[PDB]
């Protein structure tokens, strides 16, 4: 199940700073764990912001190659595509 | 975090 | 690190000693300032200095001398000479002058010096932390008065909520 | 040559409408290189505004990531904190609450005609003798005498003489 719809956005963030714990309603529940991060922290990763299909918005999450894959949610063609720059 | 609290 | 200098805010005579981290508003609150009634008329102070440091709030600036700053290590120390320099280029424009000229410069002085406090006070809690501290205090993601967004900051939740209570009952109120 | 000091704004704006012929001044002068943009429709470019260490905020101009690197400039280690710092906000935008967006606005308005005081001649303090015209020593509105910066008369007198008209008091 779960489907990438469209990968909004990208950035470095703290490693762990994914999946469920990233949502808005989340991160103003409980915080945002990317909650300082910055580029002398090692988990510095590559997040992807990813609206997910049959959700709105508001659901979208930060994950991560690893991430997707091991949830094994289809769309990753998408991902291929938007690695580029 | 950081703050100069010695 | 190390540290270093980004703006001078101001220029004071003040107790030997009197410098350093002890000399923040938090620090000053929680225990009291180290130059704590100080008369022109204890043995002369020395020249002080009020510095804002790269990278961090102006709740967080130090007093410090032409010494310690070269104790310490700082970088910015061609922001001493600058400063200096253009403080007596003020003085020297300014021997005679009006009254008026005299008076305007001690408002349009006041002006400033009260608005820079503003910097040092948080008028918008924005987001915390999904980590806390051991006492378990999330820390801050602050909007201070008088200064845009690409000025707010992480601030120790710690810190904050001795002085800031009400921003934060006001944010999580918000939800 | 040039260092960065504190970028003040960024825009999405014309192409080339950058840098020299963007200063209050220039516009002033000849027009603004940026006016028509998107009346629909061409090609943008993210552009910063940019406040230089030594000059007045009178100098600010308008400039390009690139511009900056095919010009030298120093303190470019800020660019990159600032354009974390802007869309770590453009983000935060979409799902703030009214409540959240207007405070936003409010202040954003503030700050934004304080950074234009900046701009504009408080009271010219003294005067040159290398000389039509004279440098003047001004007093920018919302400023520090810290910040006090002499400034090529003709110039100021273009804006500015009501205040030098005033100065010549003794």
């Amino acid at each position: 199940f779960e489907t990438i719809e469209r990968f909004m956005d990208c950035r470095i963030g703290r490693k762990g700073a994914t999946g469920a714990t990233t949502t808005i309603y989340a991160v103003e529940a409980d915080g945002d764990p990317n909650a300082g991060f910055e580029k002398n922290k090692e988990p510095g990763e590559i997040q992807y912001l990813i609206k997910w299909k049959g959700w709105s918005h508001i659901h979208n999450t930060w994950e991560t190659e690893e991430t997707l894959k091991q949830q094994n949610v289809r769309g990753m063609k998408k991902l291929d595509n938007y690695k580029k720059k | 975090a950081r703050t100069k609290q010695t | 690190e190390f540290e270093t200098i980004e703006r001078f805010m101001d220029c004071r005579i003040g107790r030997k000693g009197a410098t350093g981290a002890t000399t923040t508003i938090y620090a000053v609150e929680a225990d009291g300032d180290p130059n704590a009634g100080f008369e022109k008329n204890k043995e002369p102070g020395e020249i002080q200095y009020l510095i804002k440091w790269k990278g961090w709030s102006h709740i967080h600036n130090t007093w410090e001398t032409e010494e310690t700053l070269k104790q310490q290590n700082v970088r910015g120390m061609k922001k001493l000479d600058n400063y200096k320099k253009k403080d007596q280029e003020t003085k020297r424009w300014l021997k005679n002058a009006s009254p008026e000229d005299v008076e305007y410069y001690n408002c349009q002085q006041e002006l400033t010096d009260d608005l820079h406090k503003q910097y040092q006070i948080v008028g918008r809690i924005i987001a915390h932390s999904n980590q806390k501290s051991a006492a378990g205090y999330p820390d801050y993601y602050c909007k201070w008065q008088g200064l845009p967004y690409s000025e707010c900051s992480w601030e120790d939740g710690a810190l904050i909520s001795k002085k800031f209570q009400a921003c934060i009952d006001e944010y999580f109120s918000r939800k």
